[PDB]
């Protein structure tokens, strides 16, 4: 059991799902038609973890592809693999946030949650255990952002215990694909670190950063990013879904990379992505380097700029536990400067007997880190430029949202970078 | 079903809606007598074009478009046209006698007539519409039924279908050619209407895109219907993504939120930037980065505002064909690096971005080269104000003499409405000074 | 990827250039379509064009070269010629009226028309280069185009692009024979602009190149078509070493650091070796060492400047073929041993080398030799000051009766500026001689 | 272990690289697409010096091949053994240095430099026990020279203990085949002798001297050249990657070659080499062999040992020799040579021995000499730099970089205190 919920929010997150759905099932052995053609009994033993078995055996995504835009069914339909999810888990408006998080939060987003929250309650009691959920969704849209954050509020105050995961992709300056990017994200960030468990930030601008350089595609699409994130997303939550020499799940991760409520905002990165012409000797310490590589970091902000308050790697495949322990240790003695004075052995390790498909050995890292501001000053300093002025402000007003919560979501979003910059400079 | 009604007013609305549904039809497929050829054994582009045309059950697709002047001539070219038999008889709504380039007439005398039918067509039209997108309008501000009933439209279309978008696309007069004395009068009462009741305005000057024919096209004489063809061009690229696929999707819905910053400053100008006659195109690259250049030059606005005066407030890109998004990252980047290229404090990120994959069409007797990439850029710059100036100045001229006012008198119009419309066009240029102005 | 841009300016510029790039297409494998014939089942030759071809991505090989021109008869004699479909429409701008030999029409009064447009085309082109290595530029400093807007696009590429190299192979006025009565005027005008805005002028005489096509190519009436020929094999062996794989490969950002001893010491002189009629290449050896005296003669120097009188400041020895840097040791060796080569006190080191395996194409039509060893030598000589002397007393003749002044004042240009040239040549004349003076 | 990771730096520096790589392939038996088709076990034991194991049992070289010119990369991917060295440790700039130290060091150069840093750590790191690097650069150029130079101050700074050999081609006057050499070179010496534990001075002049003299080559191309450096390189780290009946290695030679740490300078010249057609009348002996290493003639430098007066030498004999008859000869050179050896620090000559010949050979040496004779090459390059600086030639394009005319002046004193101290040390009687 130790069930997850997946919920996919806005035309970002269904595309980043409906990778994740294929990379998953490749896993799994599952085919595009639901059926198992899988080779080895392991691939079965811990699938109720994401599928729900349904009837003449086929296995469905406990996915719920929620939007306020009818053209993205079409999108994950249209995808291999489409046909996996159960369209009663599809929910999906008319008009359209417009990439305003007031129209996703207060109006338009606010008269389809009572219907999401029904097909959420739905799949969370058919689970005989939840370990929690998994919400992927953007920061930068009004859709992603709105309806996301709306629905965590809500499936908090009736799930308490259960560990709000979301994978969430920050608006970069670098990129900048939308306008009002800054307001979404900032009036965001200040209702998920309340009602957020554990929140991986993740960066475009990372993301193509790590296709043009640690990877060499001559034409990264948001199809590869994506394929990026989702190995990440399978490896964050491996040992539920396969055995360990040291097991893993949600909750002990978060016990280990969450010193205090409100810093729970984390930097994912995959370890043994290599570019295909460079393919290297594939040994724990080299994929150790990588994984520490300031380059291989899914999110804008450098940890060197920063201190890593606690770190989590997820080995993958056959390896000696005292090798990777060794790598774990060893890596805390050179970055001595990148380390927490207090809280000392840093660094959590977890093995997963099973590596991911063609592949002997990976990894995934997950580092709750003081650079993690650096990204977060990025749209502060933005929305200020804007909020001085009140810009693009009169959208948002419409739509029933005061200027009392514009400033309170700067306020909280200015004491979050007030607490990291605490932990960095304190020496105990 | 993202669907759009066209509202096509006076002789230069009608005109450039010809060339938009000409387009538009060979986009979807849609042959002349309003029927698709069934063909590739599948319905590849079903429901494409129910943006724009209603499937009436039978196999026979009509425009969602209403035709509205109150001349005959220009409508019942289109009654005697090869499109006779696509448009449905009574979308095509015809006057007996024109405004004759008055505003007062179009707004009171005559107009006051016909826009109770027109209403009652465009509910008709909107009834069959299920989750409509908004209302895309057509109307030259130097001509009579465009600027008066082509403004009564659009008050009477804001109380009674309320949110939807109304974006205007407008032929406002270039100051150097004008095509009637009287315009400039027309022009000012029009914006005042247009300045509450749009959503997003869309400015095009003919000259402008005159120069951009001469210059990209190399035709040594450029005619209306060469012009209409480029306005076209970027009306499928806007509404682009809600008929065909893409990757980063937009809607004209997005425009309204990423665009207009504060109510009265919806005024904005574009450039569809890969115009190349087929004798240059061999020559070309025609990448992403070159596109995007291209499009923030000074001279490939459609509109006749040097944006180098002014500062862009917020900009939206829409890309068409074999486009990357990491390609679109870069240009972009080096866009907002660039120092010709000047942005407003208060909008430190000024790009909304669209990338569909469907290439645009090439219209066969079409002044254009079939290309694999495009963008059209609406942009919202401070640089807006000059074209008003001139339009302001050019009108205040008149106005001293009381120089045409007789004719506007004679026909409803009080003669402190002029006055009126003049105070808050000069409260507009007031405004779009104050937004420009650095942050205190 | 070893990008040059090459701006032609003026008949004599774009002429030149037609010849170049005969050589450039036959060098690359390039046809007069553009399109390189896919051959050798591999790509083979690939990558080497990039220096000079923009490949547009669907198989069109377009030259990097703006054809500049305020005379609209050579550029349209490109227009209708065999390489109409090989030169973007765009990089070859024409005038309607020419400057007609006068400096002062094409610094201010018409080409202060056309660089605008230039310079746009010149971004166009720099936009699609990454890791552009230099500007050539080819005008004659006779003619008015030339000397007057060639020397106006100089000024504006040194802000705009900055630190870029500007190599400029100018065709100054042979002194015996002269084309034109003004051409002292336009020169020292035009030398004055080029003394500071280009990091390296390579000097050639047309007198002198045509000595050379009769004493080494046995023509008793050589054209201009003929010495252009010489001229691109020059330019062709310049590049080399970006285009052709090499033993000790050059650069144009080296020659700029191993020419110029001196800011404005910048003139130089050129000497390509092995020019032989095919008749007398049957009684030739024609090895390296041969090669190397040939360069060093006084009579193969393509600019008319004997450099026995000066002091060979710097060289540069660009070999092409089956060359042997064992071989070119011993040459070299020798010619620092020769008493007639003399070189500065302050250069003991003279002569930078740079060898190339590809040996050069002998072009169709085209009086030279097929030949397996080259050298192209680039001189910094004390030598010069001797051509820019004449200039000056051919220009204090003039200027003594204020012989042409008033057309050149007529177009915009103050009578101070002459003077003010010819103080600044006759500054330059002085750093020659210092520079040669021995150690003190 | 023991591992040596190797630096090519620049256009010359790739070029040698590639040509030793193809080497030292032979001599381990690993064939041009990394796998290993030697015939002897021996071959394998100590692969590791040179190569890290890549995974599927391909063996990758420990090269950094770093340039500021994107062509050089086509050049060592076109050359035989290309496919050899790992996509990631090439790292190349876009412009190139112009022949310039200043852009090479100072601008173009310092940008890079970081990047490389990088892949320098990563290979240098995966060694258990790093020996430490064998850096190929020419003084002459500006890649090599400019980079070579600040990547070695770089490397240093990070890993003092670690050896820090050069293999540098110093320019040669009679070749002369660039113009601003003198000005590369003396702003490079002044960097190496701080920076640099041993360094092995080559010169074109000597190598193509052992193509018209000692071998006898019609046509000696830059291949030959490079083939002859290679051949060298291999020899003065053998006894790491086999065995020998007296074990030697970098650090060893280094102990031993430099009595005092400025004098670091060292004359590589390679015993074995025969002319095709005079092979027959040769026979391959130890006595003959020591006769062509301490010839004049033989040496990879400018400068005849005959001038100078050897402060030490160092012979690495490889195959399977009598070390008794090896002894007898390295006393007997000693006894012939009363002149050209110090008087101070008798037994001046050091002997290795390592069992495994290089291919298709019996028997070969390999020579390393700290003489006072390189001082001779060395003042070639001063008396050529000063007439250049009296008068500031060329010097504007350095200045321009952001080079200072007080950098140039302090090159120069370096080089000359350089100078003195190998005069001093042959004039001194002790
Ligand atoms: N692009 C384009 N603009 C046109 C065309 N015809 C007219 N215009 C514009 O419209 C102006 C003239 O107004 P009309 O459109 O003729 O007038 P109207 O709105 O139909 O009303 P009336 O004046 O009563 O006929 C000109 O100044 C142009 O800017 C056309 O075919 N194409
Ligand atoms: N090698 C060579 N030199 C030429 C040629 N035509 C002209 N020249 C040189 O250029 C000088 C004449 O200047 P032009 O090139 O006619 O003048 P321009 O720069 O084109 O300017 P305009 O007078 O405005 O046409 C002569 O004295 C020659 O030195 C040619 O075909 N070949
Ligand atoms: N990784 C990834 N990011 C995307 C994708 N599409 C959009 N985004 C990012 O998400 C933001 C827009 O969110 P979107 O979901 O389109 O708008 P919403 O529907 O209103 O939330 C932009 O800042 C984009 O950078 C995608 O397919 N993959
Ligand atoms: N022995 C040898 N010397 C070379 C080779 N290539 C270049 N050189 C020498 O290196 C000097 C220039 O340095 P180079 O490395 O080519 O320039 P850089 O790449 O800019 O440093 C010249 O004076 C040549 O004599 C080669 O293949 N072998
Ligand atoms: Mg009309
Ligand atoms: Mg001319």
């Amino acid at each position: 059991m130790r069930e997850i919920v997946h919920i996919q929010g806005g035309q970002c997150g269904n595309q980043i799902g409906a990778k994740f759905w294929e990379v998953i099932s490749d896993e799994h052995g599952i085919d595009p038609t639901g059926t198992y053609h899988g080779d080895s009994d392991l691939q079965l033993e811990r699938i109720n973890v994401y599928y729900n078995e349904a009837t003449g055996g086929r296995y469905v995504p406990r996915a719920i592809l929620m939007d306020l835009e009818p053209g993205t069914m079409d999108s994950v339909r249209a995808g291999p693999f489409g046909q996996l999810f159960r369209p009663d888990n599809f929910v999906f408006g008319q008009t359209g946030a417009g990439n305003n998080w007031a129209k996703g939060h207060y109006t338009e987003g606010a008269e389809l949650i009572d219907s999401v929250l029904d097909v959420v309650r739905k799949e969370a009691e058919g689970c005989d255990c939840l370990q929690g959920f998994q919400i992927t969704h953007s920061l930068g849209g009004g859709t992603g952002s709105g309806m996301g954050t709306l629905l965590i509020s809500k499936v908090r105050e009736e799930y308490p215990d259960r560990i709000m995961e979301t994978f969430s992709v920050v608006p970069s300056p670098k990129v900048s694909d939308t306008v009002v990017e800054p307001y979404n994200a900032t009036l965001s960030v200040h209702q998920l670190v309340e009602n957020a468990d554990e929140c991986m930030v993740i960066d475009n601008e990372a993301l193509y950063d790590i296709c043009f350089r640690t990877l060499k595609l001559t034409t990264p699409t948001y199809g590869d990013l994506n394929h990026l994130v989702s190995a990440a997303m399978s490896g964050v939550t491996c040992c539920l879904r396969f055995p360990g020499q040291l097991n893993s799940d949600l909750r002990k991760l978060a016990v280990n990379l969450i010193p205090f409520p409100r810093l729970h905002f984390f930097m994912i990165g995959f370890a043994p992505l290599t570019s295909r012409g460079s393919q290297r000797a594939l040994t724990v310490p080299e994929l150790t380097q990588q994984m520490f590589d300031a380059k291989n970091m899914m999110c804008a902000a450098d940890p060197r700029h920063g201190r890593y308050l606690t770190a989590s790697a997820l080995f993958r495949g056959r390896m000696s536990t005292k090798e990777v322990d060794e790598q774990m240790l060893n890596v805390q003695n050179k970055n001595s400067s990148y380390f927490v004075e207090w809280i000392p052995n840093n660094i959590k390790s977890s093995i997963c007997d099973i590596p991911p498909k063609g592949l002997k050995m990976a990894v995934t890292f997950v580092g709750n880190s003081t650079a993690i501001q650096e990204m977060f000053k990025r749209v502060a300093e933005q929305f200020t430029a804007m909020f001085r002025r009140k810009a693009f402000l009169h959208w948002y007003t419409g739509e029933g949202m005061d200027e009392m919560e514009f400033t309170e979501a700067e306020s909280n979003m200015n004491d979050l970078v007030s607490e990291y910059q605490q932990y960095q400079d304190a020496t105990a | 079903m993202r669907e759009v009604i066209s509202i096509h007013v006076g002789q230069g609305g009608i005109q450039v809606g010809n060339a938009c549904w000409e387009l538009f039809c060979l986009e979807h497929g849609i042959q002349p007598d309003g029927q698709m050829p069934s063909d590739k054994t599948i319905g590849g582009g079903d429901d494409a074009f129910n943006t724009f045309f209603s499937e009436t059950g039978a196999g026979k697709h009509v425009p969602r478009a209403v035709f509205l002047d109150l001349e005959p001539t220009v409508i019942d070219e289109v009654r005697t046209g090869t499109y006779r038999q696509l448009f449905h008889p009574e979308q095509l709504i015809s006057g007996k006698e024109d405004a004759a380039n008055n505003f007062a007439r179009g707004h009171y005398t005559i107009g006051k007539e016909i826009v109770d039918l027109c209403l009652d067509r465009i509910r008709k039209l909107a009834d069959n519409c299920t989750g409509l997108q908004g209302f895309l309008v057509f109307n030259s501000v130097g001509g009579g039924t465009g600027s008066g009933l082509g403004s009564l439209l659009l008050e009477r279309l804001s109380v009674d279908y309320g949110k939807k978008s109304k974006l205007g696309f407008t032929i406002y007069p270039s100051p150097q050619v004008s095509t009637a004395v009287v315009e400039p009068y027309n022009s000012i009462l029009s914006t005042h209407s247009l300045l509450e009741h749009t959503d997003v305005a869309v400015m095009l000057d003919n000259e402008a895109i005159y120069d951009i024919c001469r210059r990209n096209l190399d035709i040594e004489r450029p005619t209306y219907t060469n012009l209409n063809r480029l306005i076209a061009q970027v009306i499928s690229s806007l509404t682009a993504s809600l008929r065909f696929d893409g990757a980063l999707n937009v809607d004209i819905t997005e425009f309204q939120t990423n665009l207009v910053p504060y109510p009265r400053i919806h005024f904005m100008l574009s450039s569809y930037a890969p115009i190349i006659s087929a004798e240059k195109a061999y020559h070309e690259q025609l990448s992403v980065a070159e596109i995007t250049n291209s499009a923030f030059e000074p001279a490939n606005m459609m509109a006749k505002c040097d944006p180098r005066h002014g500062k862009y407030m917020a900009c939206s890109m829409m890309y068409r064909g074999d486009v990357v998004p990491k390609d679109v990252n870069a240009s972009i980047a080096t866009i907002k690096t660039k120092r010709t290229i000047q942005f407003v404090d208060w909008c430190p990120t000024g790009f909304k971005v669209g990338i569909n994959y469907q290439p645009p069409t090439v219209v066969p007797g079409g002044d254009l080269a079939k290309v694999m990439r495009a963008v059209c850029m609406i942009s919202n710059s401070t640089a807006i104000a000059e074209v008003f100036s001139r339009l302001d100045h050019k009108f205040d001229l008149m106005y001293a003499k009381r120089a045409f006012v007789h004719w506007y008198v004679g026909e409803g119009m009080e003669e402190g409405e002029f006055s009126e419309a003049r105070e808050d066009l000069a409260a507009l240029e007031k405004d779009y000074e104050e937004v420009g102005i650095e942050t205190a």
